[PDB]
């Protein structure tokens, strides 16, 4: 089935022959993500026929098949603008059950969410119309159903994925989920239920949890102010406890590193005072965080986003908790015997962290030097002894500690 | 890079289909195939692929980028006979003059204008300050007053430069690298009014080119700021529109940056003579320019003979009135670093990441030193990486 032929059936075709035409096109292209530029206008003609019936309203008989054709065509940049209109996005939202304006077919809901994810991911116009339509309201509510919902894993995952796409790409939707919709409390609950204290997280629960973490990162990375109230502090502390469980948890399918990374990144957004839960001697979490960072020091092109969050978290734990500061000091900066080998030479942890003090990125320099500085209890000669003056000079200068 | 062919790169918002018609006529007479392409990030893609010896035979862009291209040895010297140079306006020949040498053929003068919906807004406003009141009145019918691209500093710059902001000061018959007017009182006042429109919810910080165009062309917003290339899509739509002078900020005219669309010849091209015959004897004629202008309007074309056929167009008259009240863009190699800094400053000020004074202060330092603060904070990298991990289903 070619695009021109399928488009011909939709125009001049009986009900049973237009469904087979789409049925065959969906079979041949269920995994089509590259498209031939020759039949480009054929696909755009077919896409405009699919949108006309979608905007009019599909009968329940031909709904899963019609949306699958739209989902396939939405993978093409050329057919994209045909699907990104208000009526079209309103029809997909209504079929997904997330429209603000009939029972739901779970296969229709699944296909509508996938269609919406593709258009929102690919089209700023679609992102703008999705913000205007307020899809985030019903999305967060259904996500907030929690144990009260028999919705399948697929529907729950694509709600979160659509929640991630809207909050990552649209700052107005991002702030709406944070402020008006109280998304932090909503997604902390959804995280708590996705986790259950199993020693292994199943593959399905691993996917939804990490989406929840990435949505939580979008709404917390630049919206939480320095001074919070006790409701927010208790909310963030509770959320931090779930992140402590993720750090200590293993994930099926060799995804334990991927889950830990998102948990650490979200930790880096919480108010610093709320990191005390990582300690409630008992350094199991810090030990895991320390080796998490130690394994990330091999990243070169993506070093910044790999080590800065965990170093910032370790630095704050050491700064506010004396047993953590001393434990990390014993692990990172063990007492020197021979003081001849330069600090910036070697493969030990202290050597890797000193070399970052003269990194090219100013964020890496400050974050690495601040870490070793607080492990030295902010003592200038102790800081110089362990890191060497030339490496220490950057921090000491920035803090006005030369005089 | 193939010989016997002509590969042409032009931006995606221009009449690339119209330019393909001129290539068809070129193949009809000479038998030489012409391929027109509109790659994304065209102004960045060309330096990276031409410096290695690839890229198109002919490169189309506004004149401001051609100095940096010529400074890097990427452009070949053009040799138009004095008989050909007289068919085009001298002021457009000035825009492609780098170190007293002609590096590109000028095509058409561009400038932003205020496009408005005659049905929603029969009397367009003359000042920026009345737009908040106008958007209030228009929100009562489910509409808004103004939407335009807030992701490119080119569209914000008219409001920025109105009260005194500028790029590089022109003095002693030359642009000096170190005199930059990005963080003066005027540029701070213009960018602040822009940011205040967004805080008061008359404009959205996430609005790009396609979002603004979609809203105006579907009758949702009463006004948009765009150039001559955008008139065709508004013609095709159901919108009855007019093109008028930009509003006045603080009683002073908005000063858009005037660009001259230009066609440069690649230094690595083995078809530098076919490129000359295509641009002189086919494109820069009445037939060649009409074919492109019919697709997407060019503005005021550099060719005298065809600009006469278009001058009475009230949209061209409004384009020139805005062009007269603006500034011809510099083409110095520092322009590339200038736009990079102001793009970051507009986005950061609009999104509320920095204040007006912070964003413009950092942009001044980077633009004064021809440097690029390729920073990106950690939280921004994580979001962009989580987004990049998302594929299609
Ligand atoms: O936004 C900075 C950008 O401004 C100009 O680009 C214009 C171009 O001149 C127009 O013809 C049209 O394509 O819109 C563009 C803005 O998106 C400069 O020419 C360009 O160098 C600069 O980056």
């Amino acid at each position: 089935m070619e695009p021109r032929a399928v488009a011909d059936a939709l125009e001049t075709g009986e009900e049973d022959v237009v469904m087979e035409a789409l049925r065959a096109y969906n079979r041949e292209n269920s995994q089509s993500f590259t498209f031939d530029d020759a039949q480009q206008e054929d696909r755009k003609r077919l896409a405009k026929l699919l949108v006309s019936v979608l905007e009019q309203g599909l009968p329940p008989s031909r709904r899963v098949i019609w949306l699958q054709s739209i989902r396939i065509l939405s993978r093409d940049r050329s057919c994209l603008d045909s699907f990104t209109s208000r009526r079209s996005l309103q029809a997909l939202a209504c079929y997904a059950g997330i429209s603000a304006s009939e029972p739901l077919n779970m296969d229709v809901v699944l296909e509508s969410l996938k269609c919406l994810c593709n258009l929102v991911l690919s089209s700023p116009v679609a992102q703008a119309l999705a913000a205007e339509a307020g899809l985030v309201v019903r999305l967060a509510e259904r996500v907030g159903l929690c144990r009260q919902s028999s919705f399948p894993h697929d529907v729950q995952f694509f709600d979160l994925r659509l929640l991630f796409l809207l909050t990552a790409l649209r700052t107005d939707v991002r702030q709406q989920l944070f402020q008006e919709l109280q998304g932090v409390r909503l997604l902390t609950r959804a995280l708590e239920l996705t986790l259950g204290h199993p020693e292994l997280l199943p593959p399905q629960e691993t996917e939804r949890a990490m989406e929840i973490l990435k949505v939580l990162f979008n709404i917390t990375f630049d919206s939480i102010k320095r001074e919070v109230d006790e409701e927010d502090a208790a909310l963030y502390r509770h959320l931090g406890t779930l992140l402590r469980h993720c750090v200590m948890l293993a994930a099926a399918g060799d995804r334990t590193e991927e889950l830990h990374g998102h948990a650490v990144n979200l930790l880096g957004n919480l108010p610093v005072k709320c990191l005390d839960v990582l300690l409630t001697v008992n350094m199991d979490v810090i030990r895991v965080l320390l080796s998490f960072m130690e394994k990330r020091l091999h990243q070169t092109h993506r070093l910044k986003e790999s080590v800065a969050p965990v170093l910032s978290v370790l630095t704050e734990c050491a700064r506010m908790h004396r047993p953590a500061r001393k434990f990390l000091k014993a692990q990172v900066l063990p007492p020197l015997r021979d003081v001849r080998t330069r600090p910036e030479v070697g493969e030990l942890l202290r050597n890797k962290l000193v070399r970052l003090m003269t990194h090219l990125d100013t964020d890496v320099k400050r974050v690495a030097a601040e870490f070793l500085f607080v492990l030295c209890s902010e003592s200038v000669p102790r800081f110089i002894k362990y890191t060497g003056y030339g490496n220490a000079a950057g921090l000491l200068a920035a803090r006005g500690l030369m005089a | 890079i193939e010989e016997g062919k002509l590969v042409i790169w032009i931006n995606g918002d221009k009449g690339y289909n119209g330019l393909a018609e001129v290539g068809k006529k070129f193949e009809k007479d000479t038998g030489i195939k012409v391929t027109v392409e509109h790659p994304d990030k065209l102004e960045e893609k060309f330096p990276q692929v031409a410096a290695t010896g690839d890229g198109p035979d002919i490169i189309f862009w506004a004149h401001d980028r051609f100095g940096g291209y010529a400074q890097s040895g990427l452009l070949a010297e053009i040799t138009p006979a004095a008989a050909f140079q007289d068919k085009l306006y001298p002021f457009t020949w000035d825009a492609v003059r780098y170190n007293g040498k002609l590096i590109a053929y000028p095509i058409a003068v561009e400038a932003l204008s205020l496009i408005y919906n005659k049905d929603l807004l029969p009397n367009p406003p003359k000042t920026w300050e009345e737009i908040p009141a106008l958007d209030k009145e228009l929100k009562a019918k489910g509409k808004s007053a103004l939407m335009f691209n807030l992701q490119e500093p080119y569209f914000t710059w008219p409001l920025i430069a109105a009260d005194g902001g500028y790029a590089f000061k022109y003095a002693a018959g030359k642009y000096d690298i170190k005199d930059v007017g990005v963080d003066n009182a005027g540029a701070k006042a213009g960018l602040t009014f822009l940011v205040d429109l967004i805080k008061n919810k008359h404009m959205n910080a996430d609005t790009d080119y396609s979002i603004a165009e979609h809203a105006f062309n579907h009758g949702e917003t009463a006004m948009t700021i765009n150039g001559p290339w955008a008139w065709s899509n508004i013609d095709t739509s159901a919108v009855n529109y007019g093109v008028t002078v930009l509003p006045t900020f603080k009683g002073q005219p908005s000063k858009p940056f005037v660009g001259v669309l230009s066609a440069g010849i690649n230094a690595a091209s083995p078809n530098k003579e076919l490129a000359k015959e295509f641009l002189e004897n086919y494109l820069l004629t009445d037939e060649g320019l009409e074919a492109v202008n019919k697709d997407k309007p060019l503005g005021a074309v550099a060719l005298k003979s065809y600009e006469e056929e278009l001058a009475k167009d009230p949209r061209i008259a409004a384009t020139m009135e805005n062009a007269q009240k603006g500034e011809i863009m510099p083409n110095i190699p520092q322009m590339s670093a200038f736009w990079y800094a102001v793009r970051t400053a507009v986005i950061n000020a609009a999104s509320g990441r920095q204040t007006v004074d912070e964003a413009l202060k950092d942009a001044q330092t980077a633009a004064a030193h021809n440097v690029k603060f390729v920073f990106d904070a950690v939280t921004d990298i994580i979001i962009k990486e989580n987004l990049k991990d998302c594929g299609l289903f």
